[PDB]
């Protein structure tokens, strides 16, 4: 029991108790065993995912023995998924692994319906015509979707998730939210209200703030001057030349503390999305919330999401350090709660319950209302149909006869080659000095197709047909590691997936996301 | 001078400096927009890592020039 | 050693092509070559150790060397995939070759239950390419000095076959680097060390009087009471791993919390402090290593152009690598082909260069030691310190130098400024 908590503490402590809940609860399905699919489930199974069901139809080969550290000389022969299922399960107890040890086309054919059991369903080594036809599946019926795949030096990646918001955004860096600029009431009372170097930083800068607006009425914008002038302000009133560390502390924050309240950009538009305007019964809780939060910000926010309720450390003295705390924690306890009002009012115009959304939910998000994102994947149709196709994109990015894009068209045109030739560009090595034409053909017709004007460098290829479609553990791995989180992000929605997708080089060791 | 620096995460924000100022400064320019520490920021041009005692002209930085916060890790 | 076994390598071995490096020649032999006589060392096991020793197993290594003087512990598990709780308490030298050199058919990997400063340059010459995966700064500063201090200069000349490839790769959170160094050329580990953030520390004027959050507590507890109570008997230190220490000084530090009325005090929390604890995943190991990994595969065999000495990756949002050239400081008081020369006084005291050594960014030595000819002037490293351990003088019989310095561990090498 508290057994667990020993073994996950290195993750507990980068998506808490709820994500670790969250994945327990999870469900992956793998499509291929290869080293890249035996990698990715790696980097699951450990952190501990609920459960797992390996779909592979496939016999352990020669070489599949070789490059997959999930299958063993002695598993040759067997079913590739079986194989791998015994040796990941080894890696962690608190895990249940299971498989069907048929191919994914058969599997769409006799029954499509299968994959609706899955979270999340992660797809390797496919070829395209097996994926359009799951993504197809899948997308209607509302799974998402990883395909992933590893080609010589280059991984592949792309997700499929028609909308994911997320609440829990996990920012690296973001600006306090301290209000200085628009102060609430509790908070002017507080600074009104008043061991030099026990005074809290923000007071400082509060009271020449106050003085500055007198001599004024200015809020201090003149970025290279006027703050810059403010400081000088502050710098007069150090005990006759004591020492005053925090008030040098609060002239080194004046570059920050001055503006740090308005609606971020990426919220606005969640603000003035369809599904935040128009609500129904439909409506999912994210949108509900989100929904709340703009009804907030037009009444009792007065323009702005709820306070945060937390500001960063700093010198002070014990007490008037936890008291400051305290107004803000306040603060945004009411806040949360003014939301939390908007939020039963929306519920019970749709017929829900009041408590059809937590107050756990409604604390979490009020904490995060500024970081709030949502993101939404083209279906892989769009992305293969004619008239979609993003080549305002591809062409952009082809500016350079080296971008990461390049790979992809590559990837796009050994895929025509295999449905041209039923068969992957130079595997035996007679065959990379013929192939090597008969793929530029296929390059070609593909750039055609589709309209796409870009000049792709002969030696590229050449190194796709050196590569005889490959599958090298190295990069297999490099795909297992990133794979494994963005799909841990799908299930626990407690970061930000990529996009659309996203293409690695291990030839240059450089990578790029592409389309959205 | 308009030029561009990207975060940690390839955000990438633009920033109005002239040759003059120093790397120190374009630091505070960032933290002022994306609230990072400029104790933990760490810039790069052209291979180059910049020195915040140092001005921008120093590095011939221009305009369109694009400086990357970078970082190195302890863990293992 | 069975049919189609390395067919996923082979390709590259076998056939040329448009980005090989120039000194690639396609050979039907290589495999093998690289099979049975490239020596490879990689330091540390865990995590990028585990890692690392898994790429270079199925990319055509069979001569790894692994080092590292750790026990495995069950906190290392979510994910260092080769240990499981049996063998807890073990070695992780010892079973991470066990369990590879099983898993893998004929991969012959040596363990080391060392510190990579048991070893000297006679051990380190025995590699063709060194792979680390450790886990603190020192220890990436002191192979660093020891892979410098094997080059061999034939009149100002650097000899190419002295230079030892040196592949680290670096993990925090979602977070990771990797780098490829080539001790005489390529930007070393100190030209950029400053690169590495600076460590969050709490002036003690607050840890001690005006305590604000939890970890300030927690940080007392363990600083300063255990110490002044012995709380498991004189003399007996705060172990870190010993439940019952982190379970006495979660308490206090819930009392302290209590004292000055600071939420936040958790057993976790407590953990994290006194350990100083870094978030990891399985995740981000497996993507620096197969990185650092593919490096070595490529640098083995020219089968590609090796990364130019740096890549930076991130997680949080999406998916960020940035990859760059870094600049080799020219003046690195490590790579730098000749003495550091350069003077911080015309002429007046010692201290005024003890502190130039210990606080000066680009050299951030601990406990130097100085020596000018042939004597020693302080040195910090019991009583042999003391006596010098305790100037205008000598501050003067030097005159216009070659000084000579050598930090705690910080290099393996006599670094000689002027």
């Amino acid at each position: 029991k508290l057994l667990k908590e020993q073994k996950y503490d290195r993750q507990l402590r980068l998506w808490g108790d709820h994500g670790q809940e969250a994945l327990e609860s999870a469900h992956v399905c793998l499509i291929n065993a290869t080293a890249t699919g035996t990698e990715i489930l790696k980097n699951l199974v450990l952190p501990g995912i609920g459960s797992f069901t390996i779909i592979d139809g496939n016999q352990v080969s020669g070489e599949d023995a070789g490059n997959n550290f999930f299958l063993q000389r002695s598993s040759i022969g067997k079913n590739r998924a079986e194989a791998a299922m015994e040796f990941l399960q080894e890696l962690n107890s608190d895990v249940s692994g299971s498989f069907v040890e048929e191919s994914p086309e058969n599997l769409l054919d006799n029954d499509p319906s299968f994959f609706c059991r899955f979270t999340v369903v992660v797809a390797t080594q496919l070829p395209e015509s097996t994926s359009l036809r799951l993504a197809d599946v899948l997308w209607n019926s509302q799974i998402p979707l990883l395909i992933c795949r590893t080609y010589g030096l280059v991984g592949y990646m792309r997700i499929i998730i028609k909308e994911h918001p997320v609440i829990e955004s996990h920012p690296d860096n973001a600006l306090e939210d301290l209000r200085l600029d628009k102060p609430f009431p509790e908070l002017r009372e507080h600074f009104q209200s008043y061991d030099h170097s026990h005074t809290p930083w923000i007071v400082i800068i509060a009271k020449y703030l106050a003085q500055w607006y007198s001599e004024t009425n200015g809020r201090i914008p003149k970025t290279y001057k006027e703050k810059e002038d403010f400081r000088d302000l502050i710098r007069q009133g150090i005990l006759k030349p004591e020492d005053e560390e925090n008030f040098e502390e609060a002239i080194k924050n004046v570059n920050t503390a001055l503006n740090t309240t308005q609606i971020p950009s990426s919220i606005e538009d969640i603000f003035n999305d369809d599904r935040c305007i128009n609500i129904t019964k439909q409506t999912p809780s994210f949108w509900i919330l989100a929904r709340a939060l703009k009804e907030f910000v037009a009444k009792e926010g007065q323009g702005n999401l709820p306070v945060r309720g937390t500001i960063p450390d700093m010198i002070a003295d014990s007490g008037k350090y936890i008291k400051l705390q305290n107004v803000y924690r306040e603060k945004a306890k009411k806040d949360a709660a003014a939301v939390g009002n908007h939020v039963a009012k929306l519920l019970q115009s749709i017929g829900q319950a009041p408590e059809s959304i937590s107050e756990k939910e409604l604390k979490l998000l009020c904490s995060n209302s500024a970081f709030l994102r949502v993101v939404r994947c083209r279906s892989l149709a769009e992305e293969y149909g004619l008239d979609t196709i993003n080549k305002d994109e591809i062409i952009s990015s082809m500016d350079n006869p080296d971008n990461e894009i390049v790979l992809y068209l590559m990837l796009r045109a050994v895929d025509r080659f295999h449905k041209q030739q039923g068969r992957y560009p130079g595997v035996s090595n007679y065959q990379v000095e013929e192939d090597i034409g008969k793929l530029k053909s296929c390059l070609t017709g593909f750039l055609q197709e589709y309209g796409l004007s870009v000049m792709v460098k002969d030696d590229y290829v050449h190194e796709f047909c050196r590569y005889g479609a490959a599958e090298p553990h190295t990069i297999a791995a490099f795909l297992g590691g990133a794979a494994a989180q963005e799909v841990i992000k799908i299930i626990t929605k407690q970061f930000v997936i990529f996009n659309n997708t996203y293409i690695y080089s291990g030839m240059s060791q450089t990578s790029a996301t592409f389309q959205l | 001078m308009l030029i561009k620096v990207k975060t940690l995460t390839g955000k990438e924000i633009e920033i109005d400096i002239e040759p003059t100022d120093k790397v120190e400064r374009i630091k505070e320019r960032v933290e002022e927009k994306e609230g990072i520490p400029p104790q933990q920021q760490r810039l790069i041009y052209s291979g180059k890592q910049m020195n915040d005692e140092k001005t921008a002209a120093d590095y011939k930085i221009l305009g369109g020039s694009v400086l990357h916060l970078v970082l190195a890790l302890r863990g293992g | 050693d069975w049919e189609g076994r390395w067919n996923h390598v082979k390709k590259f071995l076998e056939r040329s092509g448009p980005f090989t490096h120039p000194d690639f020649e396609p050979s039907t032999e290589s495999l093998q070559f690289l099979l049975d006589t490239c020596k490879v060392l990689v330091i540390g096991a865990g995590g990028l150790g585990c890692e690392l020793l898994k790429n270079l197993a199925l990319s055509g290594f069979r001569q790894i060397h692994v080092i590292d003087m750790d026990t495995i512990d069950v906190s290392n598990l979510n994910r260092q995939f080769l240990f499981r709780p049996k063998d807890i308490g073990r070695p992780k030298a010892e079973v991470a070759a066990e369990f590879l050199n099983d898993r893998v058919p004929n991969c012959n990997v040596v363990p080391h239950f060392n510190k990579i400063q048991d070893f000297n340059d006679t051990f380190y010459r025995q590699f063709h390419i060194i792979v680390c995966g450790l886990d603190s700064i020192i220890a990436r500063r002191w192979i660093n000095g020891m892979l410098i201090s094997l080059l061999n200069y034939e009149d100002g000349v650097l000899d190419p076959s002295s230079i030892v490839p040196l592949i680290d790769g670096g993990t925090e959170g979602f977070k990771g680097n990797a780098r490829v160094i080539l001790p005489g050329m390529t930007a070393c580990i100190e030209c950029t060390l400053e690169l590495y953030p600076p460590q969050v520390n709490f002036p003690m004027a607050t840890i001690a009087s005006m305590p604000r959050l939890p970890e300030h507590c927690i940080e007392y507890v363990r600083m300063l009471q255990w110490p002044k109570e012995q709380p498991f008997g004189e003399g007996v230190p705060l172990d870190g791993d010993d439940p019952e220490h982190i379970q006495w000084i979660f308490q206090k530090s819930l009392e302290r919390a209590s004292q000055y009325n600071i939420r936040g005090v958790t057993y976790r929390l407590t953990q994290g402090v006194v350990k100083r604890i870094i978030p990891a995943v399985a995740s981000t190991n497996a993507v620096i290593a197969a990185v650092c990994a593919t490096e070595v595969f490529k640098i083995a065999t020219s089968a590609y152009i090796p990364l130019n000495n740096y890549l930076v990756f991130n997680d949080v949002d999406g998916l960020y690598t940035y990859t760059f050239e870094a600049e080799r400081k020219e003046n690195c008081p490590a790579c730098s082909q000749l003495p550091q020369n350069i003077q911080f006084s015309p002429s007046a005291k010692l201290q005024e260069v003890l502190d130039y050594l210990t606080n000066s960014a680009s050299l951030q030595m601990k406990s130097p030691a100085i020596t000018a000819t042939n004597r020693t002037l302080y040195l910090q490293s019991v009583t042999s310190i003391e006596e010098r351990t305790r100037k205008e003088l000598g501050l003067v019989d030097g005159q216009e130098a070659v000084a000579d310095v050598t930090t705690p561990q910080t290099v393996l090498f006599k670094l000689h400024f002027t």
